[PDB]
Order: structure tokens, then sequence, then C-alpha cells
């Protein structure tokens, strides 16, 4: 509800193949905090994560140890009613 | 109009030619009214979707934005030069 939406996270990853994509997906899913994820976009390399209480730093730092150089695209609040 | 003249509009960067979003409506929150799109100089660099009647921090290109949308999922910031993120509402919505 309004004061206490969930967290939305975008990243771009630029992926390698499937193969980069399906890690992607498995390390944000196992992320603290994490309800949900999607990868979409142009390239899909956009990475949609929700969730409450992520700690992003950590998140990303993951990412671009385990996957491939991650940058932010969005930070923002889901609109709940 | 004689033969051999010329005669343009200026160029300016038309949704309705823009194919969809690849986006994905995840079902465990609300669906999100607008379609984004991103441009430098004209080229398009990515798309997605987002609230209307909101606000997002964007990274467009070198630089953070404060998106605001309007609830006819007009966007507004402080766009770096040849950047632009352009909204519409959804079918629909």
């Amino acid at each position: 509800g309004p004061g206490g939406e969930m967290q939305k996270i975008v990243f771009k990853i630029p992926m390698v193949d499937d193969k980069s994509r399906t890690k992607a997906m498995s390390l944000v899913a196992s992320t603290v905090g994490v309800h949900s994820v999607a990868i979409a976009g142009d390239l899909r390399d956009q990475v949609v994560v929700v969730g409450d209480g992520i700690d992003s730093i950590n998140l990303v730092s993951a990412l671009r140890k385990k996957v491939g150089p991650a940058m932010f695209l969005e930070v923002s609040q889901v609109k709940e009613d | 109009m004689e033969t051999g003249n010329k005669y343009i509009e200026k160029r300016a960067i038309d949704l309705s030619r823009e194919r969809d979003p690849n986006f994905f409506d995840n079902p465990g929150i609300p669906v999100p009214e607008c379609f984004w799109f991103m441009f430098k100089n004209n080229v398009r660099q990515d798309a997605g979707t987002c609230y209307s009647s909101w606000k997002m921090d964007m990274k467009v290109g070198p630089n953070w934005v404060h998106i605001k949308s309007d609830d006819n999922c007009n966007l507004s910031g402080d766009f770096p030069p040849g950047w632009i993120v352009l909204g519409k509402k959804r079918p629909g919505f």
C-alpha cells in the first residue's frame, strides 16, 4: 500500500547467450528480499527485479562477478493502491 | 508544385511506428499503464513499462534522470543532450 511499496530494480546486463540469462535468473532468484525476476527488453538483457529489503549493492556485485558487466537502469517503487 | 523541388518536415520521433516494448507483466504486482522508449539522436536504445502518475530514477546514457509520468503517460525529466525517454499509454489503459 501507499508508503509500504515493493522495490523495483532494473538492471541492464549484456548477455553472451541464454546460458548467461539462466545464471542471472538463478542468482537473482536466490537473493534475499527478492519476490520475483524477469528478463525482457529489446535485447533480452533487461533484468526486472521486484521485492522488499533487497540489498542492491551486494546484488549488483554478485551479478558482475558471476554473469557480466551489469548496470543499473532503474530504481523505483511499485505503484500499489 | 513543379518538378525538381524538395519539401520535408522536422523529424519528430513517432511512437506509432515503434514496435511495442518487449515487456513482461509480472503477475505479482499491479500492471504498469505506460510504455517508455529511450532514444539517443532519435535511435532507439531500449523500451519498457512504467507506472502512470508516478516517478522513477532511470539511467539515461551517462546521467541519472528523475522521470515523472502524468496520468496520460507523458514523461518529464532533465535528459542529457541528445537523449529522450518518451511515454505512451498502453492500449486499454
